[PDB]
Order: C-alpha cells, then structure tokens, then sequence
C-alpha cells in the first residue's frame, strides 16, 4: 500500500532480459569506486519525511496518510481511492490516472496520462503453477507499441 | 538398526541401492553410520536428486520436473527479443539414470544469442557426465576491449571418492571441448593504441580448437570460503593436442593462533607452465590461453591485466607464471563487532610472468626468480560463504615500469584470491 | 514492353512520400517523341500501394509479363533505355555513362536527404507525413510502413547529420550537406546539353517538389537561394509546376486487381509465402 | 602523508623484453613489405587476404577496396608493390575481419607509439576528398563504389562456392588437400565460419541498406522458393546494370602520366574479377567483351611493380 503509481522500473523493467527507507537499486561498481545507481533516504499522525537521491553511470518532502501522496522536489502528487476489489487512483506531476484491480488470482492493473501515454500492465495467473504477464506501452501519438510478453512454468 | 526409504519416486530403486550399499551398508553398527549417513546426505543434494535433505530413515524430497521461463519482448522498431530457459529433471524412466538437462536460449535482434544448454547425468555414486552444449558471448580485457564468442560442445566427467584412505573433499574432473572461437576487437580508434598492437590485431579472427583436461583438487580445509585451518591442492592439466599443454598448480595453506581463530594467517602459491607443441613454434598460441596477472582476484595493487610483457600497452601474458601472497586477518577488535564474517586484512603479493622461449625448464625457472612484481596494503574483508567482499589500500613495493599501478584504494569482489 | 509498373500514388498522382514514382510518372507522361514512347507502349501504370510486389521491398517495380521485376526508378529507366527533341530525350551512346551517373548520385547522395526531411525533420513528420499514410494503404497497416521508413532513413542519414541547441545543429549540418550535393549536382550536369531535360533531371526535380512542398519547405527555399539565389530556384520550380500540369492523356492507367491491392487477405498470404 | 605516497615504488625495473616467439612468426608470415621511415612514419595497410598475380608476379590484395587502397598508397608514397616471397619499411597485413569494431576492412594503422588507427569509413572518406574539386569524377566514382559493388559482392556471396569466397576473404589457410589431421578441422572452419563472415561482409559500404531484403534472406537456416527467385531478380538487374558500366567504362582509359583515383579504382574491380577462379558471370563477361579493360588494368599495375 505504498506505490508510486509505479511503472518505472516495474513494467519497464519488465522489457528486457537484464544482465525511514534505504531504497537503492545498486547495479555494481569499479575496481576504483562508482555506484552505477540509486540511493534514497527517509524521515507521526500522518506519514512524512524528507528524501535524497543519486545517480550515476534530488531533494524532497514527503505527507501521505483513500490515501493521498505528496513530494516537493526542486514536484509530485498522487493518490489511491479504495472501491470494491477494483481499485482506482489519479496522480499528478508538477498527470495520469490509475487503474489497479488486486482481484485475486488476476491481480492487473493500467495507466493513461493526458497525453499519448497508454500503459496497461495484464498479468494473468490463469493456474496455480503458471502465470502470464503482459506488458501494454501503446503510444498511439508516439505510435510505438513497447509491448511485452511473458510466462513462468514449475511442475 | 534397519534403513527405510520414504518418497523415492523420482529415481529408480536399483540406482539408488547403489547408492545405499556404499555407504550405509557395510557400516559397522555404531562405528561410522553417524557420518556414513551424513555423507550420504551430503551426496544426493548435489547429485540434484534430494532438494532438502534405532531407525535411519532417507528424508529424500524431488526437486522440480520443469522450471521454464519463457517470454517474448517486441518494440516496434524491430527490436524484438525473446527468452527461453528450463531446467528439466527428465524422467528416469526411459534413459536409466538421474539425468538434468537445461536449456537456456535467448535471442535478441539487438544483442548477441546465448545457447547454453546441459546435461548432468549421473553415472555413479561418484561420476558425474555433464555434456555442455554452448553458443556465449562475452568481453575480455574491458566493455570496450575484446569481444570473444564460442561456439561448440564440451564433455565432461566427474569423479569424487566419498571413502578416501585418510572432510577432505577429493575429486578429479575430465573433459574434451571442441570449440570454435571468434575474437574480435572492440576498441574504437579514438582510445588509439589501447588493443590495437601488432599482436592484438594479429588475435583476431576464428579458430577451431579440440582440448582435452585434467583438474585434480585435494581440499583438506575446514571451509572452503571462510577457512581457519588446513590446505588446498589443485592440479589442473590441459591439452590441445599437437597445439599447446598447459598446467597450474596451486598451493594454499590457512592457519590460525588464537582461541576463537582470532588471527588467521593464510598463504597462496600460483605457478604455472604453457607448453607449445607446434612443429617449430607455428600456429601460436591463443591470448586467451596464456596466463594473466594482476587484478582484485591475484596480485593486489595492480589493475587487472596488469603484469607481464606488452607489446604497446596491451598485457600479452605468457608462457609461464609464479605468484604469492600472505594475509593476515585480525577480527575487528571495536569491543563487540565481533563473532562476524568482518576482519582487518595485511596482505602481501607479488609475481612474475614470462615468455620462456620454449627451450628448457632450466632457463624457465631462472626468469621467473628475478625480478616479482610485489606489492602490499591494508585493508578490510568480508568473507560470506558465497561471496567475499575485499577493500584494500595498497602500495606497490617494486614492480616494473609499465605495470598498471593502481596504488590507491581498491575494491575487490569474487570467490578465488592470491 | 508490356509490363505493369506499380507505384506509390492514389487517384490521379504519385504520393510525396516517395520521389522515384513522382519521377516515374513524370518520365511516362514526358514520353512524347517518337522513339521514346516505344519504351512506354503498354506500361499500365497501377497505384498499388503495397511493397509485397517488389523483389526487394521499394516500390517503383516493374513487373514485366514474366515475373521480370526491376524495382527502383533508375534500375527501370536504364531497362526501358535498354529496350530501345523537347521533353525527355535519350542520351547519346557517348553520354550514357554520366546520364547513369547523375542518376546514381540522385539515386544515392540527394534522395537520401529528401528521405531525410520526410521522416527525420520532426516538424514535417508530425505535421504531414505520417497523416499521409492513412490514405495510401488499408486499415490496419496504418502504422507500421512510416515508422519502419523513418527507421530506414535515420541509418541511412546518420553518417553525415544526426534541446533548441540540439535540433539547430542538426539543420546546420543537414543544410551544409545538401548545399554540397546540389552543388555536386549541378556543376556535374553541366557536362551534358542544357536546354533538354533527361532522366536524371526528373529525378532531381522530384526531390526539389517534394523538400520544397513540406511543412519545413520555406526555410530550404531561403538557404537554397543564398547559394544558388533567386534566377535558378525560380528556373527550377517553373519546370516542375509545368510537369505537375500536365495532362494525363499519355498514362494508361489501370486498378489494383485481387491480386495487387493489398487488403487484409492479401497481405496475410503474401506474408505466408515469405516463410 | 601525501608527500610518502609519492615514492611508494621502491623499486622500477626494466620493462620487460621476453617476447612470444611463436606470435612474431605469425606476423612475419601475413606481413608483406612495401618496397621503396623511422619508426613511427609508417603505416601498416591492413587487408582481407592477398593473392598473387600471375604476370607481375606482385602480392596484391583480393578485395576491390583493398586493393585500390593499396595501389593509392603505392602513388601518394612512390611505393613499390610487394613481392610474394616474403629496415622499417611501411607493410601491408593480412588481417582478420575482425580487427575492427566495425568489422570491415581496408584499415591503416599509423604509426608506434602514437598509434592511430583510421576505420574502413574513415579511409574511404580521405580518398574521396582527393577527387571533391572534380565533380564529374566524382559520379563515376559514385558509380563504381555502388552499381559495380552491388554487382561484385553479390556475385561473390552467393554465385560462387564457399571455397571461392574463403579463398578471397579470409585470412585462414587453404584447403589443397586433406592428407593431415589438422587439415579436417582447417577445412571444417571453412564450412562453420563462411556464413559469418559472408555477413560482415555485407557491412561495409552500407551495402545492408541499399539492399535490405537479400541481406535479410542471407540470416537465416532455411531459405524458400519465393525468397530464391527475389534474390535472382535483384541479381540479375544488378548484372545488367554492371555490364553497361563496364561497356561504357571503356571509352574513358585515356591516361597521360599518373593514373588518376578513377583509373586506380577501375583497375582494381577488374584485377580481382579476373582472379576469380570460377566462372561467376562477371569473370566470364570481363575475360570475353571488356577485353580492353584486362589489357587496361595490367597497363596500370606496372607503373607500381618493379
């Protein structure tokens, strides 16, 4: 019950085969020193704090507590309504909507920013063993089709 | 008093009573089953036929019969990509025997193919045949260094006495690969003399290559990544026959002197020998088959492919090499740090790489007592059982004048150190 | 010859997008001359729209009575010529070396930029070009032949050329390599007669009809006549409006039968038979 | 502190000069000297392979690239070609394909230790902009490097067998007769390595671009019927082309002194179609009508032999 409306690094990372919180997505580093990542930090009644970042190869506030979100960077602002086992939620940066649906057995989910931005994450589990995943990025004005596939067996 | 199987469905019942008759029969009632079973329970987990493993029953439990992982990946700029991988346990009805075949594929359109495919069987208590059918791609020297692709197949065969005369695990390992090798230089022009030599544009291109080994280990340490006592051996022996021989040898010796192995004092030796049996010194050998210094994971304070001759600024390895290396750990003395995987590392290596001229094992051994390439530093280490974190600071006592110096901090990641 | 040569147009006209068949109905309908319309005699001009005919995946194709495909406008002149005076004129047997020549150097060097501007320039693209195939072919390729030749072009156009600081640089670098081109062009067309028009021309013209007619087209018509100012440009554009009106009379000109059109059907057989 | 960290090698010696024997052979045996300057002025032309010429007897290169940067720098130097019988004189390597990041290859590679190395795309570059000023031997030179390319490199992919095209772009050793058992697995590279370098092959003067579809069909197991006839159209009309190319290109063999990069360019494509050994219909058109282009090409290589 935390999410950033993610679909960075959740259904982008899910198109390709690869190779007070402390986030950090650390690929690897030099026989010198380098980080090649990610590095995020923390800080009541309602839930808050104040994050940094890093990268290589950003500093912000935080108020969440229907849960609404909140970031001041040098600026985010999301929420998430509770209807049913259907789910919803809208965010906005400073601009899309979510459409989460946690049902069991077919936990999917999709965005749609206001623009030509149409993500729609399928992910099926159509037996206890198997699943399948798939991967809308239709950019109708960008006109890509980013999609993506997927299964995973185990007798 | 009596021996019970339960499960045991996945194998076959008169494979596995040769595994029982070795070592839990023949067992003098109370003088050695403790560890007669617990050898056994050590066997079949890594003979892939027990995922978890008076009366002595065999708590045996089945792995897996597929694990496959498919899935396609499109993005419409023809840039499709697919994967595949499953690592099978065929069924031991129809072959005979505990047989593991894997078959990982991808293909790209953007990225080279990968083919790994294997099939350990399992021949014996103690024989492993594993046949390695591989398609890879990979970089040698750095990202933007040399790019090597293999094709081909690899035999190979296991052996490992359960019963020795003397837990000193022994095993010797033989194998024949035939492989075709592509190597291809990846550096641009603008990092100008970097891998572009005479004898790195002379590397390039295929070969097709059949060799046959030998690796004979003698492990007799307490652990095998985070040792306090005893030593290694490990003997290993390649030929391309009618092309080159090639053996190393490698000595370790860990020893501790304090209660609670307190201060641990390790020491390696590497050396090694490459033959060339070639008709006259035609058809040299390949780079990729010569011995490399320097590095994290050997001669620390050095860049890795830091030794040896050059011919411009390309480390060209050589014919023979001998190095060292002595640490000591100390255990974080701070009051309460202790009991963990964390110590505080004096090291000191050092050297020497050479090309031979092939003429004699007498002038050999005289350019390798010359003129080692040492070096030392301080540092600290974490020895997981499956990894080992290492973050020295080290100086270069002597060394020659083209070496890859690196004396600052360096950071040090792998299984194997010298 | 009787043969049945395919194009990329829709009605009465070749489409913009591509300026071998602008050239190509332009060379049919400026065969006048008496042994030049013996090259031309039962061509049957058809506007199928769809690259499953070609042996190689461009559409000017020539496929001749036999399955005998040339494909491409300077593979199908220099076959018409082989099978062998105001508009259009064939070139002495001692000019048909640099006549093949200026045709390749379009062919090559200034239809390359022309492939530029109609799929990189992103004023052009966006506001033109990709609205364009909603006309040429059926609904549900509507989406995938303009972002494979716009895939086409950025690795043809990467050698020479390629956020305000970005795209400018780009349209320098352009703009100094078509200003060499032409200049290529023109000083190597003067070898020849003057007052004629060849098969090389109709070539360079339709690459000035189609940059000239873009959405970017009047910042080219600006920098074009700071090199070769204003009495060449106004030269240049009078002779191609004269062609754009002229009368079709010369075109035999035919519909897409159930075999050429590619509809849904026949694009899922002609994708059949690849494999 | 940062004054001690400065002399922390005790000791430097000296470099190391142990050298492998068996590599400073291999060089010796595919380098092939320029005849006719200190240590770092001269450069090393790297190449395909190299056949030798029947008449002059020199050691010219197999490619129509090669060789034509080949013959330039025997002009822009005043060098003499190599003899094939092999004091810092320039050389001329036989390489692998894949001494590049770009896998094509005529490269030259300038100098010791300052050692740049100028690309396929970068020489291809320097010898066009010895004839910009000309405009109109700029066409011909556009036509040569695109019509009779287009023509020579399918010819040669796929009209003429695999031991034809290792024979000329390939720097591993030929066949003659296997009697060894080094020799199988020397005739077996030859059957599992033509593909892949049929492939790189198809890199070099964007040969993949203005071609996509018969390079598309060349990466691949099976090929069709349908894929079969395309690729015999396209072809065929690659052929045609090619002979009215070379039909017209013979009026214009005037020379009045030193050849021109036209004429050292003509005389390249017709010095490697007459060392083909297969009758590949370029080699049968050239040896039969363009008889005045073979007696032209040799009258251009013996201002450069010896």
């Amino acid at each position: 019950q935390y999410f950033f409306t993610g679909l960075r690094a959740d259904l982008n990372k899910a198109f390709s085969m690869n190779p007070v919180n402390v986030k950090t997505l650390n690929p690897s580093f030099s026989e010198k020193g380098e980080f090649t990542g990610v590095a995020v930090a923390s800080f009541p009644q309602l839930a808050l704090g104040l994050e940094t970042l890093y990268s290589r190869t950003g500093v912000s506030y935080l108020t969440r507590y229907w849960i609404f979100s909140g970031q001041l960077q040098a600026l985010i602002a999301s929420l998430w309504r509770k209807v049913a086992n259907v789910e919803a939620g809208i965010e906005t940066t400073l601009t899309t909507i979510g459409a989460k649906y946690e049902y069991r057995q077919s936990v999917y989910r999709g965005t749609l920013d206001s623009n030509g931005k149409v993500a729609c994450f399928l992910e099926r589990k159509v037996l206890p063993t198997l699943s399948v995943l798939f991967c809308g990025e239709i950019d109708h004005f960008k006109n890509d089709t980013k999609i993506g596939c997927g299964l995973q067996f185990e007798t | 008093a009596g021996v019970v199987t339960t499960g045991t469905d996945h194998i076959d019942p008169s494979v596995l009573q040769a595994y029982l008759d070795d070592t839990i029969m023949k067992s003098i009632t109370l003088g050695q089953l403790v560890k007669n079973a617990d050898v056994l329970n050590k066997r079949l987990c890594q003979h892939h036929i027990a995922l978890n493993a008076v009366v002595s029953q065999l708590d045996i439990l089945p792995p897996k019969t597929f694990t496959a992982k498919t899935g396609t990946n499109f993005g419409n700029d023809n840039d499709a990509e697919a994967y595949l991988q499953f690592e099978k346990l065929i069924d031991k009805k129809y072959l005979k025997l505990p047989t593991r075949v894997n078959l990982e594929i991808l293909r790209g359109t953007k990225i080279h193919s990968s083919f790994l495919f294997n099939s350990y069987s399992s021949l014996s208590p103690q024989s492993i045949l594993n046949l390695k059918v591989f398609s890879q791609f990979y970089n040698w020297n750095t990202n933007k260094g040399l790019d090597i692709g293999q094709r081909g197949a690899r035999l190979s065969l296991r052996y490992e006495p359960l019963f020795l005369h003397k837990s000193p695990t022994l095993f010797h390992e033989w194998f024949l690969e035939t492989c075709w090798r592509s190597t291809k230089i990846c550096s641009q022009g603008t990092s100008a003399p970097y891998m572009y030599s005479g004898t790195m544009l002379s590397q390039a291109g295929d070969q097709l290559r059949t060799i046959l080994g030998h690796t004979f280990v003698l492990d007799k340490r307490d652990h095998i990544m985070c040792p306090t006592k005893g030593s290694m051996l490990k003997w290993s022996n390649e030929l391309s026959p009618g092309k080159h021989l090639k053996t190393q040898l490698e000595l370790n010796s860990v020893k501790s002197w304090m209660n609670d192995d307190f201060i641990t004092f390790s020491t390696t030796i590497k050396t090694g020998y490459l033959k060339n049996l070639s008709s006259q010194q035609s058809l040299p050998v390949h780079i990729c088959d010569k011995f490399q210094s320097g590095g994290p994971s050997d001669i620390r304070g050095f860049q890795t492919f830091g030794l040896g001759p050059r011919d411009l600024y390309d480390a060209v390895g050589g014919d023979a090499f001998v190095s060292y290396g002595l640490s000591v750990f100390s255990r974080l003395p701070w009051k309460k740090v202790e009991k963990s995987n964390f110590r505080l590392h004096w090291f000191f290596n050092g050297g020497k790489l050479v090309n031979h001229d092939n003429t004699s094992l007498g002038n050999c051994i005289g350019q390798l007592s010359k003129e080692h390439s040492t070096s030392t530093g301080i540092g600290l280490v974490l020895r997981h059982p499956m990894a080992r974190f290492e973050l020295n600071f080290t100086l270069p006592i002597t060394a020659h004048e083209n070496d890859l110096i690196r004396k600052g901090f360096q950071f040090g990641l792998g299984l194997a150190f010298l | 010859v009787k043969g049945s040569v395919h194009l990329w147009g829709k009605d009465g006209k070749a489409s913009l997008i591509s300026v071998d068949s602008i050239a190509l109905v332009w060379f049919i309908k400026l065969c006048t001359s008496e042994e030049a319309k013996s090259m031309v005699a039962g061509l049957q001009i058809v506007f199928s729209n769809n690259t499953d005919l070609s042996s190689d995946g461009k559409l000017p194709v020539l496929i001749l009575d036999n399955g005998t495909k040339v494909s491409g406008y300077v593979n199908i002149v220099q076959f018409l010529h082989k099978n062998i005076e105001e508009d259009l004129a064939i070139v002495r047997k001692k000019d048909r070396l640099l006549e093949y020549s200026l045709l390749n150097y379009v062919d090559v060097e200034i239809s390359r930029l022309t492939d530029y501007q109609l799929f990189l320039n992103t004023k052009n693209y966006n506001e033109y070009t990709k609205k364009l195939f909603s006309k040429l072919l059926y609904f549900p390729m509507w989406y995938n032949t303009p972002l494979q030749l716009r895939s086409q072009a950025r690795e043809n156009c990467e050698e020479i050329i390629g956020q305000e600081l970005q795209q400018v640089k780009y349209n320098l670098q352009f703009d100094n390599r078509l200003q060499s081109c032409v200049s290529n062009w023109l000083a190597a067309r003067k070898k020849l007669d003057d007052s004629v028009i060849l098969s090389s021309d109709l070539l360079f013209l339709a690459n000035l009809y189609v940059q000239l007619g873009l959405p970017d087209g009047n910042r080219i018509r600006s920098k074009l006549e700071q090199t070769f100012g204003s009495e060449l440009l106004n030269s240049m554009s009078n002779k191609i409006d004269d062609f754009v009106h002229r009368p079709s009379n010369n075109l035999e000109q035919r519909d897409p039968q159930f075999r050429e059109q590619g509809n849904v059907v026949m694009s899922l057989y002609n994708l059949a038979c690849k494999y | 502190v940062k004054r001690i960290f400065d002399t922390f090698p005790l000791q430097t010696y000296a470099a190391q000069t142990d050298k492998d024997e068996a590599v400073a052979l291999e060089i010796q045996r595919r380098s092939y000297t320029f005849t006719e300057l200190t240590v770092e002025g001269t450069y090393k032309l790297g190449v395909y392979n190299v056949f030798l010429e029947a008449n002059t007897g020199a050691a010219l290169a197999t490619d129509p690239w090669c060789l034509f940067v080949q013959l330039a720098l025997c002009q822009k130097n005043g060098l003499v070609l190599p003899t094939h019988s092999q004091t810092c004189n320039h050389e001329m390597l036989v390489l692998s394909r894949l001494s590049n990041p770009d896998e094509a290859l005529p490269i030259l590679v300038e100098g010791y230790k300052k050692r740049i190395i100028r690309s396929t795309v970068a020489i291809s570059e320097i010898m066009r902009s010895r004839i910009l000023d000309d405009a109109e031997q700029l066409m011909y030179y556009t036509l040569l490097d695109t019509v009779l390319y287009d023509c020579w490199i399918t010819q040669i992919i796929f009209c003429a067998s695999d031991a034809q095209f290792m024979e000329l772009y390939s720097c591993q050793k030929l066949s003659g007769s296997i009697v060894t058992p080094l020799d199988v697995e020397n005739s077996l590279l030859q059957k599992l390595s033509a593909k892949s370098l049929k492939i790189s092959l198809t890199k070099r003067n964007k040969f993949q671009f203005r071609h996509r579809e018969i390079v598309k069909s060349m990466q691949g197991v099976y090929h069709n019927h349908h894929n079969s006839v395309n690729q015999e159209q396209v072809l065929n009309v690659l052929f045609e082309n090619s002979k009215q190319v070379l039909l017209g290109l013979k009026d214009m063999l005037k020379s009045d002194g030193q050849p021109t990069y036209l004429h050292l360019k003509i005389a390249s494509y017709i010095l490697c179609i007459t060392n083909v050994k297969e009758p590949i219909k370029l080699k049968t058109f050239v040896e039969n009508e363009c008889k005045e282009l073979v007696q032209f090409a040799q009258d251009t290589l013996k201002n450069f032999v010896q």
